[PDB]
């Protein structure tokens, strides 16, 4: 396309809602991060309050000393896995046939617990759901029960076949992202009709650059405590950054607050509020009843 | 590229 037309009747949630119910909006891509799992009690470490250098998350420091990470994963391992309204909102996109993909930075598996399938989902920074023996000639797969027993056991996970470290299938800082990230990205962004960016300040690459892969005509909604993805005034000096505010704004909308309240309010414009109220209440209760 | 703060 490469031509910057305005398909949104206005730059609001209401504008996006009408667009979302137009015949033109059929393929929706969500980009999510830690902001959508904070109300589940998983902290984000770039939040000023309740946030944590980043050696723990770096791969070189993991290799030498794997123990710091595992001792923390324990601290942070949640008692219950209860997806949020923001997640169940993405489940509604799926069921209603709008969800092309959810591209997530989180490793918490909550997208899957809300009922997104592998096909719907790009765990760009991997996940805890499965773990693998790091030994190249082994690569034995272990599930979260096992990995959790080790973590909560406070025993460093060792492969039962070769005794090499068993690492959670998460991508560390310094590591390459999974290959499907790029194969999906190259296909998905050709025919996306709406970009739904939720609970990420977009300060991790290459993830952050996904917004620029969107055609210049795709509307982009941000749901977040603060604005993000605007081009830096100095690095811009050396494309497709967010524009909520300039006079050349035409497709970017910021809804600032909690993702659970934004997704709730967006559902209300769409006439989904009840479904979403039922779903969350029923899935939570189902989880409460394990 | 590779996961990194930027
Ligand atoms: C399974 C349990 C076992 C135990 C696992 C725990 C240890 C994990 C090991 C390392 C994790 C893996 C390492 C890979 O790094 C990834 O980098 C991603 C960056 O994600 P991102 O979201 O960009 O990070 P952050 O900088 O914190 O920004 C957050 C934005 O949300 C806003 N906000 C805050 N609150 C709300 C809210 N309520 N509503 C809406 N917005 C909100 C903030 O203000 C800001 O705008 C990560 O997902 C990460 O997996
Ligand atoms: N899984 C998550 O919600 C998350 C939050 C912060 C960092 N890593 C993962
Ligand atoms: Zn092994």
């Amino acid at each position: 396309g490469s031509q910057k037309e305005r398909l949104l009747d206005e730059l609001t949630l209401e504008g996006v809602a009408r667009y979302m119910q137009s015949e033109r909006c059929r393929r929706v891509i969500c980009l999510v991060g830690a902001g959508i799992s904070t109300s589940a009690g998983i902290p984000d470490f770039r939040s000023p309050s309740t946030g944590l250098p980043e050696a723990i998350f770096e791969i070189s420091y993991f290799k030498k000393h794997p123990e710091p990470f595992f001792a923390l994963a324990k601290e942070l391992y949640p008692g219950q896995f209860k997806p949020t309204i923001c997640h169940y909102f993405m489940r509604l996109l799926k069921d209603k046939g709008l969800l092309l993909r959810c591209y997530t930075q989180n490793i918490d598996t909550l997208e899957r617990i809300a009922g997104l399938e592998q096909e719907d989902l790009v765990e760009a920074h991997g996940t805890f759901y499965t773990s693998h023996c790091v030994s190249a000639s082994c690569r034995h797969e272990y599930p979260l029960s096992w990995m959790k027993e080790k973590i909560f056991s406070e025993v460093t996970p060792k492969c039962e076949d070769c005794q090499s470290l068993v690492k959670p299938d998460i991508v560390f800082f310094g590591e390459s992202l999974p290959a499907r990230f790029f194969s999906c990205m190259q296909s998905d962004f050709l025919k996306v009709d709406l970009l739904l960016v939720m609970g990420t300040s977009l300060q991790v690459q290459p993830f952050a650059s996904l917004i620029s892969k969107a055609p210049l005509s795709t509307p982009r909604l941000l749901i977040n405590k603060e604005k993000a993805g605007q081009s830096d005034p100095f690095l811009g000096m050396i494309g497709g950054g967010m524009d909520f505010d300039s006079k050349k704004a035409y497709r970017d909308v910021a809804w600032l607050g909690e993702c659970d309240q934004g997704c709730l309010a967006l559902a209300e414009l769409l006439g989904w509020k009840k479904e979403l109220e039922d779903l969350v209440r029923r899935e939570h209760a189902s989880i409460d009843a394990q | 590229p590779r996961k990194q703060l930027a």
